[PDB]
């Protein structure tokens, strides 16, 4: 079929998938902080 | 009279009814676009 | 048992898609660790810094006790060198 | 003990012994009997509503059913096309028997791990302790949640059978 | 057939027989409201109203007559504690007497709209079968509501043609029934102002009024009457229960909270009076004033009015108190009979002290005991083997100014303990444990319990809604459903 | 009088009377304890 | 021992009045004809 | 210092010893 | 049926039944109060929970006498 | 007069397990 | 008419189904679940808990959590454009704002969801049993995360978003209110464990009850997606149970409503002892017992000992957990047997 | 195209390894106890 790319489901996959790995990317940073 | 929490008051009555806007907004427009039976 | 979306598998396997997110993913990754390393949340969140929890001598807690005072009175504990 | 209240000292006891709320095991076991509960729900509910209809206006919706039936009594194709809606189609059961495998199959894997964490904390391998782990710059011991929970568990330790005690440390 | 569950669907659609279902159940509403009232009255005692008021005494029905204007007795008493007063006909035995009669009559008319279920009002001249036309009844009923809601505001809480409202001062120390002028103005939007309750029904009476015309003429959107159903009266339910519960959990609001309406000379004071220290600021801030007026610290307790030093007493904090520890505040500390006095803690420098209060939270709290500052100067030690303050190291002791113990002082260890271990409830009073036959384990004021009933029955009434709301939008599949295998294409 | 149109007839199988006498019963042994207190 | 007055014959009337209820439904029931 | 150095091959070489096979297509 | 005199003199009040206005008739005005009353309850409702404060109004047992 | 209440309903309970295992109503196939 | 417009578009079957509803859902649901994320990561509990809430400040998973606001602020809604954070970001989140936040939010998220049910029950056309049972789950959260501490003394004794947060909020309540010897809560676990056997037990009455459709041993293929006959025999599972236990279904319409009834009837009862636990109305003691245990100084109970237990993890606890208290309670005057 | 059972490997081993990084960050970071 000619399926199309930006649709609603993408919008929502984004909104969980975008923020998800800058979370994943913040906190593994995070473990190299010390004291 | 329009004491400060009366002004935030208005600032989060407005900063509501434009979310609401846009929403409907951008929703009616893309609903107008396809429906076809 | 379908619908318009383009069959996910049919995505996670063209060659156009890695070439899209071996880009984005890494990006988004290296963007946030650098909001860690680079000590900015630490201030989108007034979250204190290993050295931030009390001043040298003070072994109190910065307790906000009223609600409407509060925020200047946060500020306040700030101000200790806290 | 075999009686309600003397359930809850073994419960509250043990929780200060081996603080069985902060270890894996019961927390599948939660797992198991909270979700039991809740897919116990689902099914009830998904199925006892897309029933088919036999049955009067002012009639027990319960006589629509015959012991020794042929056919089912439940369109389980509506059932799916219903709850494949709510969350999403793949994410929805269709297969009666994959759907009774998991019915029965959670809450006995998840009991399964709270028997095992009894079993388990019965030789001292207790949940986690993470007792003064976040400290700031100068050593200062930051509390956590898991801080507050230790004074609770004091608590119940301290006061715990109080004049059967002669030492130090409760090794038994 | 029925399920034991169904058998009031029976009236459905009998209008008639409908009636005569509503007007029992008002019958018995009423019919309660009159018994209760006889039996409030049958145990309720009136020889004090400042230690021993209504709300010691686990009355639920006596303060709700009070707050709009019957206050009194026709033997003679009066909620105030006044004498020589005539209360008239409408004195609580009279509103009694009243709900009993009006009960009797509902029953009676119950039964005749019963055995005269057919009355053709009811059936639709078109159809000629059963019918209500809901949309013009809510209109016609509205108009009533705000006519009389007006009324209400209008005549009875401004005093033009009525008694009043119950009003008093910020401390629960004046109270009565006074006529109470409307307030449009901005603050009349507050709970605690009473111009607020008589604005409100003569505003929104009139609203009511405007609003139920305009029902009695125009007709509901065909849109609507599709979309909710009308027409059919199991949705008029799904929306009324939903209005009940919300104004439920609404009274239990500002009965907890406190406002014009729940008043503490009436249903008791606030967990929050206590939290804030409310009555303990009052009381410093009026002893302090006579200290500056050069009065002797005997003078100034001593001009601290008995029941503003009740107020500030952990026994009358609804917040202490269990589920099934039953009965009146009474059967808990006892009857309250005089305020032992203010007790004021030293130790042998002299240095005052001060007894850290019991949190409403704490079922059990212990005796400490600092200065101005803070700092822990003395307590009743657990274990003995290494205590550094008991009151026997420091030389504890204990004064009283005004009260019965006004002018004492005491001395030995067990004594000062004792009353160290009172005062952590606040103010020491003398009570009556005999009479009743009390325990000692604190109870609930009717505030506390008004407030638990309505907050279960408005949680519980959602489910009701949500119940009778579905079955009204799913009548259809009620039942069960049926053919085609459509799903997944649009 | 006309006899009424709009009634049914009511019923409890065993089974449901058995499930019921289970529930009072146990709720009466739930709730004794505290009537007693 | 120190128990509520009223403890029995709450319990009694809780127990008696919705049993007496379902039976007497259960009966009527049990005898409707055919 | 990092042996994670080790962990790596040895990990990739799970699924290279089917991979290989994936390519010399047979007998999987 | 069973008229009575009652009955007729209250036969108009009850005969309009499924009498309905056409299309979306006063839904949009509805549609206004309706968020009017929705704004208004959110203010005393926030002036309750002292989130909006109005020197005026002081939301307290005091502002009383 | 507590203990008498509590052995009661418990008699009461077992008296109805009784009951329902041994005079439910026999359950019927097909034809019911 | 764009409306129909509007809905037509909405109600449109796509892979998640949008729907009136979400206008409240989505926007909500993805807020809390958002809020939520954000802190356990990023935001602390200092000037609240004075303490470590966030993986930025070192808690793990289970540490970690969104800490209620101050008690000081009471019940304030803690609008971030509110009096309390005046628009401020960072202090909202240093004020606990993001608890209400997420409270509120998540709050209509489940209005949102139920509805969601209503609409695609609808839609589907099959009966809204499955919002019935929804309602189980609302009570739970209104009563416990809004009812509760709206008759405490602030949002600061509601339960605290995050694990371990959690189980302080579970020993709190056997502790000071004595929870576990409650009526309601007992029917509450009543169901809850009653309901997880149910769910058990009928499941595996119908995998090892099943018909051979197939003849492959993993049974799992040999199912008709498409009704005809019983899956599974009925009439040998009746046999079965009612040979061993003695009492069996027969009824797969009563089995099955059975089944919804249960555990949503538990959760609706837990939740009512809870809206009294909010005026401290609690099922804490046994007048009988306590005044026996007052003249005679030999007679123990099971009870009696528990009450101990909830001394002790009153008097250990409170100071660092009730802060705003400044509670100071020397080492003498602690609760503690011997030795211990 | 890219072979799913590579793309899961793949993905698969690039968890173990972030969650991996997160159970070494617990006897280092601030998380520790040292
Ligand atoms: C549509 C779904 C939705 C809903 C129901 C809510 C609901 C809520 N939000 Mg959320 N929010 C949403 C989407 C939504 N939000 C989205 C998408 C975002 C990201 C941008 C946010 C971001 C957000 C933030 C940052 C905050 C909230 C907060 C809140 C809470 C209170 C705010 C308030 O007072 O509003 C008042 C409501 C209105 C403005 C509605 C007015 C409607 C009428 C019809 C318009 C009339 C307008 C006209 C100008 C007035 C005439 C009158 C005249 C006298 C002046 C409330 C529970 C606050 C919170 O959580 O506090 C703890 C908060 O700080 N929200
Ligand atoms: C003839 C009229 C009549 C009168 C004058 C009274 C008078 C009284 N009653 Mg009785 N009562 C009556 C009929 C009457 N009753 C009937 C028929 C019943 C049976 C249902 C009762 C049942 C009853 C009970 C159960 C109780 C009383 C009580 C009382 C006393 C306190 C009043 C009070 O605080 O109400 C409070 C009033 C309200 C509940 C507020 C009404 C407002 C609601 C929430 C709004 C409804 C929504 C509306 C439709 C919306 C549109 C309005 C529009 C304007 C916007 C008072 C002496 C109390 C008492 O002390 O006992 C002796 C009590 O407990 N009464
Ligand atoms: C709901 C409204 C209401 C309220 C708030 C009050 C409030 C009060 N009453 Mg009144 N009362 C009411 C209705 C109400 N009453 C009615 C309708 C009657 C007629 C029967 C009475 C008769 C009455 C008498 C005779 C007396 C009082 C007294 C009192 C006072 C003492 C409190 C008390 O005894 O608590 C006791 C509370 C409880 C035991 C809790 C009830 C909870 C039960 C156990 C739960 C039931 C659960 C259920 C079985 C679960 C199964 C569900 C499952 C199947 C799904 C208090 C001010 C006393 C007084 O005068 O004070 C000095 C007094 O002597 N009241
Ligand atoms: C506002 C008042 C109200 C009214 C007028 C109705 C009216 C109706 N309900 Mg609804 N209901 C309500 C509130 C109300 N309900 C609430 C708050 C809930 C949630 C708890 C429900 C839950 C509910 C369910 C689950 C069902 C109904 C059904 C029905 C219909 C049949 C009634 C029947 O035969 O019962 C039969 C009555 C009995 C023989 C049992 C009464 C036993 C109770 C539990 C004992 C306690 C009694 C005590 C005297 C109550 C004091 C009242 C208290 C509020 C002060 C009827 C139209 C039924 C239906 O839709 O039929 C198909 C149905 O299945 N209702
Ligand atoms: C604690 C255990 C427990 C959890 C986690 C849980 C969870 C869930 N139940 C659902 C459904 C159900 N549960 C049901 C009965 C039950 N559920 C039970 C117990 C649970 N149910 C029990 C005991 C019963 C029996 C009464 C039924 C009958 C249904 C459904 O129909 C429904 C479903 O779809 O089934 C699978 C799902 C609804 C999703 C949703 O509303 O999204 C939209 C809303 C969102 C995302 C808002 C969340 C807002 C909340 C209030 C805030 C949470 C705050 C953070 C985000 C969470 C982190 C905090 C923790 C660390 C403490 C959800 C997965
Ligand atoms: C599921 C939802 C359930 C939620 C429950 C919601 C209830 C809200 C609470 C309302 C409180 C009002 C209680 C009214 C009763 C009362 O006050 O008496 C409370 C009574 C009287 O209280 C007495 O007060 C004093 C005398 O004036 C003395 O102190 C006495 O010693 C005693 O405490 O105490 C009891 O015996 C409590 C037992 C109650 C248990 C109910 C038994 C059921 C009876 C069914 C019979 C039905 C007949 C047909
Ligand atoms: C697209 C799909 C994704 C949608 C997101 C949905 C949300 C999923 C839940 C998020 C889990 C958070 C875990 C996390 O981030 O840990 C992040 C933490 C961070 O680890 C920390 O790092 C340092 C902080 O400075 C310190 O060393 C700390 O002590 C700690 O080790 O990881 C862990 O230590 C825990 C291990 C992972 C455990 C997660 C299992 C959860 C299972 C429950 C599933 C829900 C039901
Ligand atoms: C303890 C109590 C109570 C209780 C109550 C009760 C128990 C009741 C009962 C009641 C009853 C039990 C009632 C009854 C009624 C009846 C009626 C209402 C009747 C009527 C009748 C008639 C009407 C008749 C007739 C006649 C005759 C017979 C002869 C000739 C002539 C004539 C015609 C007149 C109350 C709540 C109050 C409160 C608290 C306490
Ligand atoms: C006819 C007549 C008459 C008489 C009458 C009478 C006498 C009446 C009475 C009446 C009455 C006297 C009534 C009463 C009523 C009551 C009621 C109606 C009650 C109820 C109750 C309830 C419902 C309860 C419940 C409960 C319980 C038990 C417990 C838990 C909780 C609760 C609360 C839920 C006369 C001569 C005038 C003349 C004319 C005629
Ligand atoms: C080196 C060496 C040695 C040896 C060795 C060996 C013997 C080895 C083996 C090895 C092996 C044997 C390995 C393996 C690996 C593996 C891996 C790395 C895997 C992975 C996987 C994954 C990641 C998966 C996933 C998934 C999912 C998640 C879902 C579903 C599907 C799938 C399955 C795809 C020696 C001692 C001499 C010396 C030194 C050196
Ligand atoms: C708050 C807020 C906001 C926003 C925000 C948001 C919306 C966010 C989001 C966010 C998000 C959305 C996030 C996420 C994250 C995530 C993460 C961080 C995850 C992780 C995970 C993990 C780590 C996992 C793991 C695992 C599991 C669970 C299971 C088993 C296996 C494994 C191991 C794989 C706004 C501005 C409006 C306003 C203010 C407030
Ligand atoms: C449905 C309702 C949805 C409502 C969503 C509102 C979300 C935004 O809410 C809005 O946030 C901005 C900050 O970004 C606040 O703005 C606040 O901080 C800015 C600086 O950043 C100041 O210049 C401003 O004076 C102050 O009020 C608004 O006072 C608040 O009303
Ligand atoms: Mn019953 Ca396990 Mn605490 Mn040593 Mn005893
Ligand atoms: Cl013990
Ligand atoms: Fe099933």
């Amino acid at each position: 079929v000619s399926y199309p790319i930006f649709t609603v489901r993408w919008v929502a996959v984004h909104t969980l998938a975008v923020p998800t790995i800058f979370f994943l990317g913040a906190i593994a940073a995070m473990q190299f902080i010390q004291r | 009279t329009i004491t400060p929490s009366l002004k935030g008051f208005f600032i989060g009555l407005l900063s509501g009814a434009v979310v609401l806007g846009l929403t409907f907004a951008v929703l009616i427009a893309i609903s107008q676009i396809d429906k076809v039976q | 048992g379908t619908t318009g979306e383009r069959p996910f598998s049919d995505i996670i396997t063209s060659v156009r898609y890695w070439v899209i997110h071996s880009i984005t993913i890494p990006a988004l990754f290296i963007a946030g660790w650098l909001f860690v390393s680079t000590g900015l949340a630490y201030d989108v969140f007034g979250t204190p810094r290993p050295d931030s929890y009390y001043a040298q001598e003070q072994r109190s807690i910065p307790l906000v006790t009223d609600r409407f005072e509060a925020k200047q009175q946060v500020e306040t504990f700030l101000e200790q060198l806290k | 003990p075999l009686g309600i209240s003397g359930t809850f000292n073994f419960m509250i006891v043990f929780q200060a012994e081996h603080n069985i709320l902060m270890h894996p095991f019961h927390q599948l076991g939660v797992a198991g009997v909270f979700g039991g509960a809740l897919f116990c729900a689902m099914h009830g509910s998904l199925v006892t509503s897309s029933l088919i209809r036999e049955t009067t206006e002012t009639e027990s919706a319960n006589y629509g059913y015959k012991f020794g039936q042929e056919e089912e009594t439940y369109n389980i194709v509506a059932a799916h096309g219903y709850f494949g809606r709510l969350i999403f189609q793949y994410a929805s059961f269709n297969n009666s028997r994959s759907l009774h495998f998991f019915l029965a199959a959670w809450p006995v894997v998840g009991v399964w791990f709270t028997a095992l964490g009894i079993s388990t904390m019965a030789f001292n391998l207790n949940g986690f302790n993470f007792n003064h782990s976040v400290i700031d710059a100068k050593g200062n011991v930051i509390n956590t949640w898991a801080d507050i929970i230790n004074r609770a568990n004091l608590g119940m330790e301290v006061m715990h059978e109080r004049n059967a005690h002669n030492f130090p440390l409760d090794l038994a | 057939g029925l399920p034991w569950y169904r058998v009031h669907t029976v009236l459905i659609n009998d209008p008639g027989r409908l009636i005569a279902a509503h007007l029992m159940h008002t019958a018995l509403v009423a019919g309660w409201a009159g018994s209760m009232a006889l039996y409030e009255l049958a145990t309720f005692d009136p020889s004090d109203p400042v230690l021993n008021p209504m709300w010691r005494q686990g009355m639920f029905v006596l303060p709700f007559m009070a707050r709009l204007g019957v206050t009194g007795s026709w033997s003679g008493w009066s909620i105030t504690g006044e004498t020589g007063i005539d209360p008239g006909f409408w004195s609580f035995e009279g509103v009694a007497l009243a709900h009993i009669v009006l009960s009797g009559l509902l029953f009676l008319a119950a039964c005749w709209h019963w055995v005269y279920w057919d009355l053709e009002l009811f059936r639709d001249p078109r159809t000629g079968e059963p019918a209500l036309d809901l949309p013009k009844m809510f209109g016609i009923h509205l108009f009533l509501a705000g006519l009389l809601c007006f009324g209400f505001g209008a005549f009875h809480l401004t005093g033009l043609f009525g008694p009043g409202m119950w009003v008093s001062d910020p401390y629960g120390l004046t109270g009565s029934v006074q006529p109470v002028a409307p307030e449009w103005g901005p603050d009349g939007f507050n709970p605690y102002n009473p111009g607020g309750v008589v604005a409100h029904h003569i505003a929104a009476g009139i609203v009511g009024i405007i609003a139920g015309l305009f029902h009695i003429l125009v007709r509901p959107p065909q849109r609507l009457y599709k979309a909710l159903r009308m027409g059919n009266i199991e949705t008029v339910l799904s929306s009324s229960i939903a209005a009940v519960f919300f104004a439920a959990f609404v009274v239990a609001g500002t009965m907890w909270y406190g406002s014009a309406t729940t008043p503490i000379e009436l249903f008791g004071p606030t967990r929050y009076q206590w939290d804030s220290s409310y009555f303990q600021q009052e009381i410093n801030r009026r002893v302090q004033a006579s200290l500056a007026s050069g009065a002797t610290l005997e003078e100034a307790w001593s001009a601290i009015p008995e029941k503003l030093a009740f107020y500030d007493y952990i026994g009358n904090n609804p917040a202490k108190g269990g589920l099934f520890r039953t009965g009146p505040m009474n059967k808990g500390d006892g009857i309250a009979q005089a305020w032992k006095g203010h007790a004021v803690f030293r130790n042998k420098e002299g240095e005052e002290l001060f007894v850290r209060r019991m949190p409403a939270f704490f079922e059990s709290f212990p005796v400490i005991l600092t200065d101005k500052n803070g700092v822990v100067k003395a307590d009743i030690p657990f274990r003995r083997a290494e205590s550094k303050y008991s009151f026997e190291q420091q030389g504890v002791t204990v004064s009283f100014y005004g009260g019965e113990l006004n002018g004492q002082t005491f001395t030995d260890p067990p004594t000062v303990k004792s009353y160290a271990r009172k005062a952590i409830f606040g103010e020491i009073f003398e009570f009556d444990t005999e009479t009743l036959n009390s325990d000692g384990i604190f109870r609930t004021s009717p505030r506390g319990w008004f407030t638990f009933a309505h907050a279960v029955f408005a949680l519980l009434f959602f489910f009701g809604h949500i119940w009778h709301g579905a079955r009204t939008l799913f009548r259809d599949v009620f039942s069960g459903i049926d053919p085609e295998l459509s799903p997944e294409q649009v | 009088m006309e006899p009424n149109p709009n009634r049914q007839p009511v019923e409890l199988n065993r089974t449901s009377l058995y499930l019921g006498l289970l529930l009072i019963l146990v709720l009466a042994l739930l709730f004794s304890s505290y009537f007693f207190n | 021992m120190e128990v509520n007055q009223l403890g029995l014959i709450a319990t009694a009337l809780f127990v008696l009045v919705p049993s007496v209820f379902l039976i007497i439904l259960y009966v009527q029931t049990e005898s409707q004809q055919k | 210092i990092a042996q994670l150095t080790m962990i790596a091959m040895i990990g990739i070489a799970g699924p290279m010893i089917i991979f290989l096979l994936a390519v010399r297509r047979g007998n999987l | 049926a069973r008229r009575t005199w009652l009955g007729d003199i209250l036969r108009p009040l009850n005969s309009e039944y499924g009498k309905v206005a056409p299309g979306w008739g006063t839904t949009p005005l509805m549609a206004v109060f309706m968020g009017l009353f929705l704004v208004f309850l959110l203010i005393i409702l926030e002036i309750y929970n002292s989130t909006l404060i109005l020197d005026g109004v002081n939301v307290s047992w005091k502002a009383l006498g | 007069m507590e203990t008498i209440t509590y052995v009661f309903i418990f008699a009461c309970i077992i008296a109805l397990f009784f009951f329902a295992i041994f005079f439910r109503e026999p359950p019927r196939i097909t034809k019911k | 008419g764009w409306f129909d417009i509007l809905d037509d578009w909405l109600k449109r079957d796509r892979f998640v189904f949008v729907g009136w509803s979400g206008i409240l859902l989505f926007p909500c649901a993805y807020l809390a679940l958002g809020g939520w994320l954000t802190g356990t990561t990023f935001v602390t509990s200092w000037y609240t808990h004075g303490l470590a809430s966030s993986y930025l400040e070192g808690c793990n998973f289970l540490t970690v959590a969104v800490s209620t606001p101050a008690n000081s602020m009471g019940h304030s809604l803690l609008l971030l454009w509110g009096p309390e954070a005046q628009g401020d970001f960072t202090r909202w989140c240093q004020l606990g704002g993001l608890w209400t936040f997420i409270a509120l939010h998540g709050a209509f998220g489940l209005i949102g969801f139920m509805l969601r049910q209503f609409e695609i029950a609808r839609l589907v056309g099959v009966r809204p049993y499955n919002a019935i049972a929804f309602s189980a789950p609302i009570a739970v959260f209104v009563s416990v995360f809004l009812i509760y501490p709206l008759g405490q003394s602030s949002w600061f004794f509601a339960p605290s978003f995050g694990v371990a947060a959690i189980f302080r909020f579970l020993l709190f309540f056997q502790g000071f209110h004595n929870w576990t010897l409650n009526p309601f809560h007992m029917m509450g676990v009543a169901g809850v464990l009653g309901g997880a056997l149910l769910c058990a037990i009928h499941g595996a009455t119908v995998e090892n009850t099943l018909f051979q459709d197939g003849e492959g041993a993993s049974t799992f293929r040999a199912f008709n997606p498409t009704q005809a006959e019983e899956t599974y025999s009925m009439v040998t599972a009746n046999r079965f149970w009612s040979q061993i236990f003695g009492i069996a279904f027969s009824n797969k319409r009563w089995l099955h409503f059975f089944m919804l009834f249960v555990p949503v009837t538990g959760l609706w009862m837990s939740a009512i002892g809870v809206v009294g636990l909010a005026l401290n109305l609690r099922s804490y003691d046994f007048i009988s017992q306590e005044i026996r245990a007052a003249e005679d100084p030999e007679f123990e109970t099971f009870y009696t000992k528990n009450l101990l237990l909830n001394e002790g993890i009153r008097a250990w606890m409170a100071p660092q957990d009730q802060p705003h208290e400044n509670f100071v309670f020397p080492e003498e005057v602690l609760p503690r047997g011997n030795a211990l | 195209r890219i072979p799913l059972w590579i793309v899961a490997t793949v993905a698969g081993m690039g968890v173990i390894v972030i969650v991996g990084l997160f159970f070494y960050g617990a006897y280092a970071g601030l998380g520790s106890s040292l």
